[PDB]
């Protein structure tokens, strides 16, 4: 139905040599994927709804001039977004970075009722509003 | 058929026979009037019977509520879960113009305690928590010596009137706040916590004081209950009109010759009420500039509507206001309506418990901007901003104090916008 | 004691209103020591007494 001289190719993609990443950056660097935990200073939620990948932090020395934050690894302030973790891990393997996986932690739904603020015998009765 | 006019309530038909302190307010005079008559039979007849006659009489909320007493008291007919069912009676009366509860309680407390006994028998309540505004010290002292006399006579307490219903009354002081008149704020105040209202649901029915099933009531609401129970719902249903039936203890004050509080049949036009009882507004009917109906919470009404409208909840609703607690306050021509509403909303700002944002912030904002209005420092645009702020306050507050403070502003704007405009024009002209 | 027995057991802090008012009845102006004494009498945390002292009218703190 889509005849274009199709060929079964079982082994996974090795686009590594195509990407141009240097050997030690494609080998030594370890990237982890995760859902970023929300800033506890905020109650907003729509920042833990994506799968972001980031790389291990490297040396950060202070230059002699003003004590700036000169670094050497270019892939330090590089974070990639992904809808589902499967896409992220596929990208990681096909690129060739050693990857680490953390499962999407989500808040457990707790039973909440205002009638618990008052009680006849339960300890849950509040003492101030 | 339908009673053509309402007014001149029969003197023997007035429920509060000692409203003016003309009779012995202790047990002897109360029983001479007819208090504590047929109680035994009333408890024996049952909560279902009492609830039937409270529906037949058809009392809308006497404490400025309007909800029928029938279903409100039927909310306490479900089988007891084990928690101690209680009855609560509210007696704050901090509302500008409210003086009837204080008068009845210092003059007819035995009728009140008989309302609590009969009502609580209907309610399935263990006892009554009769809460008294702390400023009314001698009034509480009188009601409780009356209560002690009733206890000595055995009418209230164990086996009340020889019926086995173990009802009781607890006299509760309050360190003073109009917000304590709100039913859930009352629950909170009597719970030893702050007088901040709680959000419903949980309604006061299932969850009340200490979490037990309770139900609030006005002093007048329960005080009229025993007499109408002894007589039957026909007496209350006869007076007044449909829905709004019976009698209400009207309070009259302001710029009237005789600022009195009198009992009168229900749904009576104001034109008769102010002139015949209060000696007319000082300066004649012409001098009357405005009248605020029951409670300052209800918006003020110009004289163009008061002379025709009856004093009944639905008609005042048609009059763009509410019936409230029949605290008719009259302001004459010499009265500065703007400054009067200024002091009124200043009282509201002083009484806000500050729980929810709309009340706590908007009432203060209104106080400042409207005091500027009273002085005259404003642009004609700010009237619309004040109206929109009044709308914002309405409906977004935990309790109804927000609504009761927003409504007077709405009435003032709607009925006296040009007076505001000329005031601010004069303010613009005087300074150059 | 009379104020305490009026209220159901378990919920006894509800009596914090009269007793503290009772303090007024014997002292008028209420020192911070009066609030602490009422708190220790009613087995209620001191600031729960401070809240009702500073939120209602009268209760002259000066
Ligand atoms: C701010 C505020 C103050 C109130 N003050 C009183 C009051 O002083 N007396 C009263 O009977 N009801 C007062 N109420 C109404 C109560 O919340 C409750 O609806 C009423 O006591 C029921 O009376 P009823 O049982 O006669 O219908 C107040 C409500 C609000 C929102
Ligand atoms: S309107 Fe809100 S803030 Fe104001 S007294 Fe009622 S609950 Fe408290």
């Amino acid at each position: 139905t889509q005849d274009t001289q199709l060929i079964a190719v079982d082994e996974k993609l090795d686009i590594t040599t195509l990407t141009g990443v240097p050997e030690e950056h494609i080998k030594t660097r370890k990237v982890r994927i995760f859902v970023p935990a929300r800033n506890n200073m905020q109650s907003g939620v729509n920042n833990t709804k994506k799968w972001k990948m980031e790389f291990d932090t490297r040396e950060r020395w202070e230059n002699p001039l003003m004590g700036w934050s000169s670094t050497a690894d270019p892939l330090s302030n590089l974070v990639l977004t992904f809808s589902t973790k499967e896409d992220a891990v596929a990208f990681a393997e096909k690129n060739g970075w050693s990857f680490d996986v953390e499962e999407r932690k989500v808040p457990k739904p707790k039973s909440k009722s205002y009638g618990a603020n008052f009680s006849w015998n339960k300890r849950t009765r509040v003492s101030t509003k | 058929p339908k009673k053509t006019s309402f007014g001149s309530l029969k003197d023997e038909d007035r429920i509060f026979t000692n409203l003016y302190g003309r009779h012995d307010w202790r047990l002897k005079g109360a029983q001479s009037r007819g208090d504590w008559y047929k109680t035994k039979e009333i408890l024996l007849k049952g909560p279902d019977w009492i609830l039937g006659e409270v529906k037949t009489s058809g009392l809308r909320g006497r404490g400025g509520a309007g909800f029928p007493t029938g279903l409100k008291w039927s909310f306490m007919n479900k089988p007891s879960d084990g928690r101690p069912k209680y009855l609560v009676v509210n007696a704050d009366e901090g509302e500008p113009g409210t003086c009837k509860d204080r008068e009845i309680i210092r003059h007819d407390p035995h009728k009140l305690v008989e309302g609590c006994l009969v009502g609580g028998r209907a309610m399935g309540a263990r006892a009554a928590y009769i809460y008294i505004r702390g400023e009314f010290y001698n009034e509480a002292s009188n009601l409780q010596v009356a209560i002690r006399e009733a206890y000595e006579a055995g009418l209230i307490g164990k086996n009340a009137c020889g019926s086995g219903y173990d009802f009781d009354v607890f006299v509760v002081r309050g360190a003073g706040a109009y917000i304590c008149g709100e039913e859930t704020a009352l629950i909170e105040s009597i719970e030893g916590k702050q007088g901040k209202p709680r959000l419903k649901p949980p309604f006061p029915a299932d969850v009340g004081v200490f979490g037990c099933p309770t139900t609030v009531a006005n002093v007048e609401t329960v005080a009229v209950s025993p007499t109408i129970c002894r007589r039957g719902g026909a007496w209350f249903a006869s007076f007044g009109r449909e829905r709004n039936s019976g009698t209400k203890l009207f309070n009259i004050s302001g710029h009237v010759n005789h600022p009195c509080t009198v009992e009168e049949e229900m749904s009576v036009p104001l034109k008769e009420l102010i002139e015949k009882h209060a000696g007319g507004v000082i300066g004649g009917w012409d001098n009357l500039l405005a009248v605020i109906p029951g409670g300052s919470s209800t918006p003020l009404i110009p004289k163009s509507v008061c002379e025709t409208v009856l004093m009944d909840f639905d008609a005042l609703v048609q009059a763009q206001t509410g019936l409230g607690t029949a605290a008719v306050i009259v302001m004459d021509r010499s009265t500065d309506i703007v400054k009067a509403i200024a002091r009124l909303i200043e009282f509201y700002k002083h009484e806000s418990c500050g729980q929810c944002t709309p009340c706590r912030e908007g009432v203060d904002w209104m106080n400042k901007v409207m005091a500027r209005f009273v002085k005259g420092d404003a642009r004609p645009a700010e009237i619309d901003s004040l109206w929109e702020i009044s709308k914002q306050i309405e409906g977004h507050t935990i309790c109804a104090l927000g609504d009761g403070a927003a409504w007077p502003v709405q009435g003032l704007i709607r009925h006296f916008r040009p007076e505001l405009e000329e005031r601010m024009q004069q303010f613009a002209l005087q300074h150059q | 004691e009379a104020i305490v027995k009026n209220y159901p057991e378990g919920h006894k802090a509800a009596a914090v209103l009269p007793v503290l008012d009772l303090a007024q009845r014997q002292n008028g102006w209420l020192p911070i020591s009066a609030m602490n004494k009422v708190a220790e009498i009613l087995q209620v945390p001191p600031m729960r007494v401070y809240e009702v002292a500073t939120f209602y009218t009268m209760y002259n703190r000066k």
